[PDB]
């Protein structure tokens, strides 16, 4: 995340680290973010796995402020590392023109919530896509510059303003590439982004307005990462509530769906 | 079932 803050411990209890273990040393880095749904799964997008496709490739990270590049030591009480169990890549998924850019990681064993973990929430099945103007959020570990060497030691957190799917698909914006399954936000002149790294994280918006927020949105792609006309684009929740419980079952979906 | 409740909840802390 390009110009934004760092985040309070416990501001955004759903967020984890997904992290590439390098088998060789034990080593293991910040690669994409995801967003717990349960004990036993997670939300992210599925360009993260394009060349890591074994459960073994990674280790999931839950209730962490900041994130040490290349450590080899387990973490520490009260964050929890977890192994995957599985990895679920829409069966539509493409990565030419990033259509159905969503994924499910089962965790093993079970997370457990508590003061810094938690589930976060999906759209209603009523709700549509999400509707401008609107103040949204995203958070990660993501680059801090679009040049950056490594992803971000603390977990970052921005305001960004929704973006209509018509002006971020127009002609000097991203010209035909944005797809009903998106969501664009940012600004049209940049500066505050998602960036690589952030990918597979949460687009959240404050219901309206329990005090609780909702993942309307999964970082997808962008070109460049904060350039004006260049917003972050994200894969729309709403969009797969059907697909998401065809694989973890209504009543999990529903669980952390806020009251009708 | 630690992770049942009231989803899209900050700062569980306090
Ligand atoms: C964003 O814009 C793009 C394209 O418009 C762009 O043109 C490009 C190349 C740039 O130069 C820019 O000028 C401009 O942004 C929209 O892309 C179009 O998407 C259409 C909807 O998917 C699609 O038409 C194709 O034809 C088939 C549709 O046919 C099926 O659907 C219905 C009708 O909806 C029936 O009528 C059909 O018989 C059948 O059931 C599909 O198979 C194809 O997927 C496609 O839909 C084109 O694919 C596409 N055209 C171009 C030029 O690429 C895009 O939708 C815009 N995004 C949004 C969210 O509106
Ligand atoms: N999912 C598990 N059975 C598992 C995953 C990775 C791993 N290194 C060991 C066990
Ligand atoms: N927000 C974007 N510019 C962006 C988002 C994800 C990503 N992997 C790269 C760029």
């Amino acid at each position: 995340i390009i110009g934004g803050q760092d985040a309070a411990h416990g501001a955004w209890p759903w967020m984890v680290s997904l992290q590439i273990f390098t088998y060789h040393n034990n080593r293991r880095y910040h690669v994409c973010g995801g967003s717990l749904l349960n004990s036993q799964w997670l939300l992210t997008a599925a360009h993260c796995f394009r060349i890591k496709k074994k459960v073994t490739d990674w280790r999931l990270i839950f209730g962490a402020k900041e994130v040490e590049w290349g450590t080899n030591k387990p973490v520490k009480p009260p964050l929890q590392e977890r192994y995957v169990e599985k990895i679920i890549i829409h069966e539509k998924y493409s990565a030419s023109s990033e259509a159905n850019d969503i994924a499910l990681m089962k965790i093993t064993p079970p997370v457990t919530c508590g003061h810094f973990i938690g589930p976060g929430c999906l759209p209603q099945f009523r709700a549509g896509p999400p509707r401008v103007p609107q103040t949204c959020w995203v958070a990660g570990w993501g680059f801090l510059q679009e040049n950056a060497r490594r992803t971000s030691p603390m977990l970052q957190e921005a305001r960004v303003d929704l973006i209509d799917l018509g002006l971020c698909n127009s002609t000097r914006w991203y010209n035909g590439r944005i797809r009903s399954t998106n969501v664009c936000a940012g600004y049209p002149e940049g500066k505050i982004d998602t960036c690589q790294g952030d990918s597979g994280g949460p687009l959240m918006c404050k219901d309206s307005a329990e005090n609780s927020y909702v993942v309307v949105g999964i970082t997808s792609w962008g070109v460049g990462c904060a350039r004006a006309k260049r917003p972050g684009v994200y894969t729309s929740t709403w969009s797969y509530l059907n697909w998401i419980a065809s694989k973890i079952g209504s009543t999990a979906v529903h669980m952390i769906q806020l009251p009708t | 079932t630690t992770c049942d409740g009231p989803c899209g909840v900050r700062f569980r802390q306090n």
